[PDB]
C-alpha cells in the first residue's frame, strides 16, 4: 500500500559527486511514476527496454536510483555504450540496461556566485570501470612513466577535478541533477507495481 | 558439431531497424532448421523466427514467425553459406532482449518453435531499443 519514497531521491537537498554516486534500492511499494513522465521540470527522460507511458502498468522485483551531479555536456554519457570521463571513470551502464535515464538543469541549486567546487568528477583511471562499479579512491594519478610517490607533480595528478559551477556558466558547462532508475525483472516476486 | 556465432545487434532508437546474422560452422547446418530466439530480463527464451533446412531438387522454404513480429520481422537463408539473417523493422523498446540463433536438425520442411526443439546455440547477441 505504502509508495515508493521516489521523493526522497529527486527531491533530496544535496546531490552526490558523479565520482561517488549514489544508489537506493527500492522494494515492496507502490509506484506511479505518473508524477515523473508528466512533469515538466526534466530535460531529460530516455528510457531503454521499457516505455515511459507504460511504467504503472510494470512489476519489478526491485528499482535501483541512482542520483548524482554532471554538467550539461555530460548527461549524454549516462547512456549504455558510451565513452567518456564520466561513463569510463566516474558512472557506467551496462548494454543490457533496462530503465530510465533523467536529469534536470539545477544551476539554481547547484552554482554559486565565486564557484561551487564540492561536486566532483575523477578525470585519470587505470581502466574503465565495470558496470555500476564505484571508485571513491584518490590516490595521485601517475600519467607518464616515472612514478609519484603519492604526490602531485610532472605527470602525477590528483585523480579528482571539481567542476567550478559558476551561474553564468553556458547551459552546458551548468549543473544537471541525474536520477538513474534500473528496472530488475527476475525470476522471483514482484515487488514494485504500479496503482 | 554446429557452431553458431551471432552477431548485429546493438542499441537503436523506438522505430528504427536491425539486422541480426547468425553464421553456422559444420556440414550439419545443411540438414537443420535454423531459428532465432531472444530472451528480455527474468524471462524464459520465447520464439522469434525459423526457417526450414535445405532440401536438394527444390527451391520451396518454410518459415514461421512469433505473431507479435510478424511483418515487422524477416527470417531469411543464405543459398550455400549456412548463414541466416533476421531483419528488424519498426522496433519497440519491447523488442529489447539477448537474441539467440538456433539450429536443429530435422527432416523435411518442419519448421520447430520451442527452445526445447533446438540442440545448438549461439552464445547470443544484445539488441537495447531506447524510447524518449
Ligand atoms: C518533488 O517536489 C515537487 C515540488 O514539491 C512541492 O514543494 C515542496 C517544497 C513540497 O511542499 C511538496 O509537497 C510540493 O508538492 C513535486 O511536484 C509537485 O507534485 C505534486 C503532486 O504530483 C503536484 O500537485 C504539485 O503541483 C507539484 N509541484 C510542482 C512545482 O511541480 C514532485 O512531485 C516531487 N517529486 C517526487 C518524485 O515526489
Amino acid at each position: 500500500t505504502n509508495l515508493c519514497p521516489f521523493g526522497e531521491v529527486f527531491n533530496a537537498t544535496r546531490f552526490a559527486s558523479v565520482y561517488a554516486w549514489n544508489r537506493k534500492r527500492i522494494s515492496n511499494c507502490v509506484a506511479d511514476y505518473s508524477v515523473l513522465y508528466n512533469s515538466a521540470s526534466f530535460s531529460t527522460f530516455k528510457c531503454y527496454g521499457v516505455s515511459p507511458t507504460k511504467l504503472n502498468d510494470l512489476c519489478f522485483t526491485n528499482v535501483y536510483a541512482d542520483s548524482f551531479v554532471i554538467r550539461g555536456d555530460e548527461v549524454r554519457q549516462i547512456a549504455p555504450g558510451q565513452t567518456g570521463k564520466i561513463a569510463d571513470y566516474n558512472y557506467k551502464l551496462p548494454d543490457d540496461f533496462t530503465g530510465c535515464v533523467i536529469a534536470w538543469n539545477s544551476n539554481n541549486l547547484d552554482s554559486k556566485v565565486g564557484g561551487n567546487y564540492n561536486y566532483l568528477y575523477r578525470l585519470f583511471r587505470k581502466s574503465n570501470l565495470k558496470p555500476f562499479e564505484r571508485d571513491i579512491s584518490t590516490e595521485i594519478y601517475q600519467a607518464g612513466s616515472t612514478p609519484c610517490n603519492g604526490v602531485e607533480g610532472f605527470n602525477c595528478y590528483f585523480p579528482l577535478q571539481s567542476y567550478g559551477f559558476q551561474p553564468t556558466n553556458g547551459v552546458g558547462y551548468q549543473p544537471y541533477r541525474v536520477v538513474v532508475l534500473s528496472f530488475e525483472l527476475l525470476h522471483a516476486p514482484a515487488t514494485v507495481c504500479g496503482p | 558439431q554446429v557452431q553458431l556465432v551471432e552477431s548485429g545487434g546493438g542499441l537503436v532508437q523506438a522505430g528504427g531497424s536491425l539486422r541480426l546474422s547468425c553464421s553456422a560452422s559444420g556440414g550439419t547446418a545443411s540438414r537443420s532448421a535454423m531459428g532465432w530466439f531472444r530472451q528480455a530480463p527474468g524471462k524464459e527464451r520465447e520464439f522469434v523466427a525459423g526457417i526450414s533446412r535445405r532440401n536438394s531438387g527444390s527451391t520451396y522454404v518454410a518459415d514461421s514467425y512469433e505473431d507479435s513480429v510478424k511483418g515487422r520481422f524477416t527470417i531469411s537463408r543464405d543459398n550455400a553459406k549456412n548463414t541466416i539473417y533476421l531483419q528488424m523493422n519498426s522496433l519497440k523498446p519491447e523488442d529489447t532482449a539477448v537474441y539467440y540463433c538456433a539450429a536443429e536438425p530435422t527432416l523435411g520442411w518442419y519448421v520447430p518453435r520451442r527452445s526445447v526443439e533446438y540442440e545448438y546455440w549461439g552464445q547470443g547477441t544484445q539488441v537495447t531499443v531506447s524510447s524518449a
